């Protein structure tokens, strides 16, 4: 089986208000989609002042996905990249094969910002519109825990979900992965 | 690794906000250099890969009996072997293809020379006034409608340290500067100093033309999200891409002839070079070059009377043997021959595939245009002359001049009545008509939009009808009514130019009664279909984020069984209301989409609101691309023609 | 006993 | 389901999109209505054949045409000549496709076309036939599916049960059969039965049919692709061709006949081997020598044929031969050139064009 090669890994630590529910490890495809992995890694490491630290998930719609990455405004209208404000779509070489595939959220065409979502079920109606650049490697149980928190009519979680930390883990040898669902022990 | 320009530009803008002048100078200079280096790299390997693997030519095809199939296969294999060799060479230079891509907002930022604005402020703040005045002059040349730049340059010039000669342009192309300098020197009657500048301008022009032609092989331009339904086979995809590339190469002619100081390009750029040169050479006393330049001018416009008189006078002054000895310049000959061949190919594609081409040159002979296109052009000329004569008669029979010369219209079809003209609607370029379609047509279109569910385009409706999901009579009626509205609206407003489609969709709006709580906010703010409404300063900016080519707008309503949903025309401050129209069946409101007609729609309180929205263009380059395919589909579906299968 | 037939997708 | 089929006169009663007919057939299949599902599956098969034949007829008028010679000046600009010729060919294709009845319906998706190519529908068909008391057609359809896929689990069980059934030992036939296959079988039988002229006639009929089918199959592979990256002119024109080239490379093997459950290896060289022996036994070496040279062209590591060549060479003057009777037949040379060029181009493009952004999972 042929699969994409992962080049960098990033980690998040999540907190639901007061409990620390765990750590999530993403592995990003840097040789397939560069300039989109770079934006994510730069914003995670916080090397330019602004970053994902102390940000929040604002859409936890059940059985669909969890979205976050708006560090400027509380709602889902803010966010900026390192290449200005918005940058164009690169290539749709990968699809949404199942749970745990990370992708870029956009409000039209060529409007990628800094907001991402993690799909929890297979979404084949989104292919060709959103650009996919990663896959969840560890901590699928934490994603499942966050997906089941109580929401409201606008999908804003009643208790806040906070990225209490974010960083970067280096990979010495690129390796391929399977183009299917992930983990789910 | 030549960091991309936009990352450095963002760094510089942030530093400017913070107040770190060394940061902005460092970052902005790096951004400029990075853009230049990437452009030079692209130019260098495109030229190198073209010169390593030249195109082969074996057009001696043989239709040998029982051997035509294999010969065709071998010919295709020759062509694609050559293509793959060039692609491998290009790939092994260029490097990472992510570096040469940047958004359109950044391109707009770079074409207006914003980094020079930032740099001049920074340089003044850190006392480098020479570079400050250079940057200020470059920015001022780029944008001529800035009084702030003018006063800044005044302040710099009064201060001791800088002179008049310090004003050097850091961005404009060399051939344009040489031409402008030589033409200015000509206008002061100093022919001795005019010829070397003009000859340098000619040489630079040819070099810059070759450089621009090699940067035109970029990505294909899918119109929006239509890359998800692109179904062209190999030889049709190649043809579409090549026609686009050729069109760009031909439009490089009108781009090398434009300067930001002028609002239109120079007319007849290259022949004008020769026109100036011949008279300057004559005034010097060099007759041989004079007759040579006259002869190379006559090769573009071969029937001119003035230049023929000049050549006859020179030849009388000279001897006939010398005149018959000399001929035109060879660079001009090669230029002209290649241009004619490319134009022939582009006009053929326009005739057959329906892909429009607007000629950038006024020296093209009529022999390179097919007969169908010539008939169409003659018809357009005749209608323009007729419209002008009618307007002249009306003005003889004479805001009010505007309200009269360009408002009355014949209203071709029957049953269409003028409900409100512009005066009763408080403005200019306004009309409300009634009875564009009957009730049965409205019901059929309503069924079309209810079943297929909400913007549905005419091409998409035709495809859906072909599959079987919607009735086909509905799709054909949709197509018919769109074309009918276009014709009536073009005839009402007294237009001499033809009118082209831009976009159209059928939309239904539903009211939800469970989300009406505390809903005091308006459904949609006042806007202008042309530019972005800045109500804060009561101005409008025509910018590439907005659809600046749209000229006229129209809406026709298909039902009146709801409450709310009014349409109003409003003033620029976006508060007061000037006129309101009540949607009904068959009522059409049409207006010019400029900045003199800001409009808005209210919220629907309950019911169903369904209408058609249409936008039209006067620029043939910006025509609806999906309309050609819809026309082909209609011809195929409703006017079949077999081909003698026996 | 009986040939196996495919499950009906639609 | 191919008796009432004619390309020239296709009934206007059953002209519907291929996808809709397939959808209705599967809907009735899941509804336990067998007769209607049989009818609709047969309709969809006939529609697929009509689409394929229309495409073949269209690609013959345009590409295989005499060339217009342009003026003397255009001979100094090679790129414009090449792409103007491509433009003219594309226009001829588009103009020719509008007039054919099969192209004025809605065209199917790539998934459905690949699905039909993989002979999947036949699965359903065979089951349906069993439920309508059509045992001979049931075993025929099972055999037709099994012929393309020999490693399926359920189909082997079905075929074992069918073969257990009495009488049904002689209805085994391939429903998707070709002309050259039957001609080859007949000629082989004649050769084995000590008769030479009949074998010669049948093989000489079979060769051009194979070549015509091969070139139509090559021309049918130049289809569309799905757009997923936005590259420059030469870099994207050369990515479409690489997919087309994969499909073309995998095309001589699909047309090879299968006898006894094993594909016949070296089909064209085998034809020439048979032809050469038959011509020898009639002492007509004037036709026996070129076939031997053609066989040696296709397979250069056969000592038997090289010895035969020596035998023919040394007797040149006895039978009055000329050097003109020592070259390969031209059709074989064309076949050899096309196949070898395709393999070389694909091997080249699998080192310089195709990106390395993937790997094997471990
Ligand atoms: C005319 O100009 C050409 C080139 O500019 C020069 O070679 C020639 O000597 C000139 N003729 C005279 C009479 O000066
Ligand atoms: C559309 O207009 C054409 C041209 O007159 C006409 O033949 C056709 O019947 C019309 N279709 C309708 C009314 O559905
Ligand atoms: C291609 O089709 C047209 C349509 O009638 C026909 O006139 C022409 O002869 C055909 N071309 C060839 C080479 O048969
Ligand atoms: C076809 O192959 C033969 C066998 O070597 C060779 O002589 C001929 O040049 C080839 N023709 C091509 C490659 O066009
Ligand atoms: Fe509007």
């Amino acid at each position: 089986k042929k699969g994409p090669k992962v080049t960098v890994k990033v980690y998040f630590d999540l907190r639901i208000g007061d409990e620390d529910v765990g750590r999530v490890i993403f592995g990003l495809f840097g040789k397939t989609v560069p300039k989109t992995v770079d934006n994510f890694v730069a914003l995670a490491t916080g090397e330019k002042g602004f970053g994902y630290k102390n940000s929040k998930f604002h859409r936890v719609i059940k059985d669909f996905m969890i979205q976050g990455g708006d560090f400027t405004r509380g709602d889902g209208t803010g966010g900026k990249s390192i290449y200005g404000e918005r940058f164009p779509d690169e290539n749709f070489k990968l699809k949404h094969y199942g749970p745990g595939w990370v992708s870029m959220a956009n409000a039209g065409k060529d409007t990628n910002g800094s907001q991402f979502f993690i799909t929890t079920v297979k979404t084949a109606w989104l292919d060709g519109k959103h650009v996919v650049f990663g896959k969840v490697l560890e901590g699928m149980e934490v994603v499942r825990k966050v997906e089941s928190t109580k929401t409201d009519s606008r999908d804003k979680p009643l208790k806040d979900v906070i990225i209490a930390d974010c960083g970067k883990i280096e990979v010495e040898k690129p390796f391929a992965i399977a183009k299917e669902a992930a983990a789910e022990n | 690794g030549m960091v991309t320009p936009d990352l450095l530009f963002a760094e510089g803008t942030a530093a400017y906000a913070r107040g770190d002048w060394p940061g902005v100078v460092l970052s902005m200079e790096r951004a400029l250099r990075s853009r230049a280096a990437l452009r030079a790299l692209r130019l260098r390997c495109r030229t190198q890969c073209a010169a390593d693997f030249p195109w082969e030519l074996d057009p001696d095809w043989s239709p040998s009996p029982a051997q035509a199939s294999g010969a065709a296969a071998l010919r295709d294999l020759s062509f694609f072997g050559g293509l793959l060799r060039r692609a491998a060479c290009l790939r092994r230079c260029l490097g990472p293809p992510a570096a040469h891509s940047l958004s359109e907002e950044m391109e707009l930022e770079f074409r207006k020379r914003s980094p020079y604005n930032y740099l001049q402020v920074a340089y003044f703040k850190i006392n480098k006034l020479e570079k400050a005045v250079a940057a200020a002059h470059t920015f001022f040349v780029g944008n001529p409608e800035h009084m702030e730049m003018q006063q800044n340059l005044d302040y710099y010039q009064t201060m001791s340290g800088v002179k008049e000669a310090d004003f050097k342009d850091l961005e404009t192309q060399p051939h344009m500067q040489e031409f402008r300098l030589g033409v200015r020197l000509y206008s002061e009657e100093q022919p001795q100093e005019a010829v070397p500048h003009l000859e340098a301008a000619l040489q630079e022009y040819f070099v810059a033309y070759e450089e621009c032609r090699a940067l035109c092989e970029g990505p294909y331009d899918y119109d929006g999200y239509n890359y998800l339904e692109y179904n062209a086979d190999l030889f049709q995809a190649i043809t579409d891409h090549y026609i686009q590339v050729l069109n760009c190469k031909q439009n490089c002619v009108t781009e090398l002839a434009s300067h930001p100081s002028r609002e239109k390009p120079f007319e007849d750029f290259l022949p004008s070079h020769y026109n100036y040169l011949q008279f300057a050479y004559y005034n010097i006393g060099n007759y041989t070059q004079a007759v040579e330049c006259a002869k190379t001018y006559l090769l573009f416009f071969p029937n001119d009377e003035v230049m023929n008189q000049n050549l006859a006078y020179y030849a009388a002054m000279l001897g006939e043997e010398h005149t018959r000895s000399i001929g035109p310049r060879e660079s001009a000959k090669e230029y002209r021959q290649r241009s004619l061949l490319e134009k022939e190919l582009l006009f053929f594609a326009y005739d057959v595939f329906g892909i429009p081409f607007v000629d950038p040159d006024s020296w093209t002979p009529e022999e390179v245009i097919p007969k169908r296109l010539q008939e169409k052009q003659k018809s357009e000329r005749e209608t323009a002359v007729r419209i002008s004569q009618e307007i002249g008669n009306l003005m003889k029979e004479i805001l009010d001049v505007s309200r009269l010369t360009r408002e009355g219209g014949p209203l071709l079809y029957e049953g269409i009545s003028l409900t409100m003209n512009s005066k009763l609607l408080n403005g200019s370029q306004r009309v409300v008509m009634d009875g564009v379609i009957s009730d049965h047509e409205c019901q059929e279109l309503q069924r079309l939009t209810n079943v297929a569910a909400y913007g549905v385009t005419v091409f998409k409706a035709l495809k859906l009808g072909q599959e079987g999901k919607v009735p086909l009579q509905s799709a054909h009626l949709y197509y018919n009514v769109t074309e009918k509205v276009r014709r009536i609206m073009e005839s009402y407003f007294r237009l001499d130019t033809p009118l082209y489609f831009s976009y159209s969709h059928l939309v239904c709006r539903t009211a939800i009664e469970e989300v009406q709580a505390e809903r005091k906010d308006d459904s949609h703010p006042v806007h202008v279909d042309n530019c972005i409404l800045n109500a804060e300063t009561l101005v409008c900016v025509k910018e590439p984020p907005a659809y600046t080519f749209r000229d006229y707008s129209a809406i026709l309503y298909l039902n009146g069984d709801f409450d709310g949903g009014n349409f109003y025309f409003t003033e620029l401050d976006a508060k007061t209301v000037t006129a309101e129209v009540q949607p009904q069946c068959g009522r059409a409101v049409g207006f010019s989409s400029g900045t003199e007609n800001p409009h808005g729609v209210k919220a629907v309180t309950r019911g169903q609101r369904c209408a058609i929205a249409l936008w039209f263009t006067l620029d043939p380059r910006h025509s609806e691309r999906d309309r050609v395919q819809a026309d082909d589909l209609v011809k195929m579906l409703f006017s079949p023609e077999e081909m003698d299968l026996s | 006993p009986g040939p196996i037939g495919p499950p009906g997708p639609r | 389901q191919y008796e009432r089929y004619s390309f020239r006169s296709f009934p206007r009663d059953e002209l519907m999109p291929l996808e809709s007919a397939y959808r209705h057939a599967l809907d009735k299949y899941s509804g336990e209505h067998w007769a209607e599902s049989v009818g609709y599956l047969e309709i969809s098969l006939r529609l697929h054949r009509l689409l394929r034949d229309s495409e073949a007829f269209c690609h013959r008028n345009c590409s295989a045409a005499p060339q217009p010679e342009p003026a003397a000046g255009l001979a100094s600009y090679p790129e414009l000549r090449l792409f103007g010729g491509l433009l003219r060919r594309a226009h001829c294709l588009k103009r020719c496709k509008q007039g054919l009845p099969a192209f004025r319906q809605s065209q199917p998706s790539r998934e459905v076309l690949a699905d039909f190519q993989r002979r999947e529908p036949y699965k359903f068909l065979q089951f349906a036939y069993f439920k309508a008391n059509n045992l001979p057609k049931a075993i025929a359809a099972a055999h037709t599916f099994l012929l393309k896929h020999p490693d399926d689990e359920m189909m082997k069980r079905n075929m074992a049960y069918y073969k257990s059934l009495p009488g049904a030992e002689d209805y085994i036939k391939d429903l998707e059969t070709k002309s050259y296959e039957s001609l080859f079988i007949r000629a082989v039988r004649a050769y084995n039965g000590e008769n030479w002229r009949t074998s010669i006639t049948d093989m000489e009929l079979a060769l051009p049919d194979f070549f015509k089918a091969f070139y139509e199959c090559l021309a049918a592979c130049e289809g569309s692709r799905e757009i997923k990256d936005f590259k420059d002119f030469y870099l994207s024109i050369a990515d479409h061709y690489v997919e087309v080239l994969e499909c073309k490379i995998q095309c001589e093997e699909n047309l090879t006949p299968v006898i006894g459950g094993y594909p016949v290896e070296k089909f064209v060289a085998t034809m020439y081997h048979y032809l050469q022996f038959a011509y020898y036994k009639l002492n007509d070496l004037k036709n026996a020598a070129p076939c031997a040279v053609s066989y040696l062209l296709f397979d250069q590591n056969d000592k038997v044929m090289q010895q035969n060549l020596v035998y023919y060479q040394y007797h040149r003057d006895t039978w009055g031969l000329s050097d003109e009777h020592f070259q390969p037949r031209p059709e074989a040379v064309q076949f050899f050139n096309v196949t070898t060029l395709q393999k070389e181009l694909y091997d080249f493009a699998k080192e310089n064009i195709m990106d390395d952004d993937e790997g094997e999972v471990v």
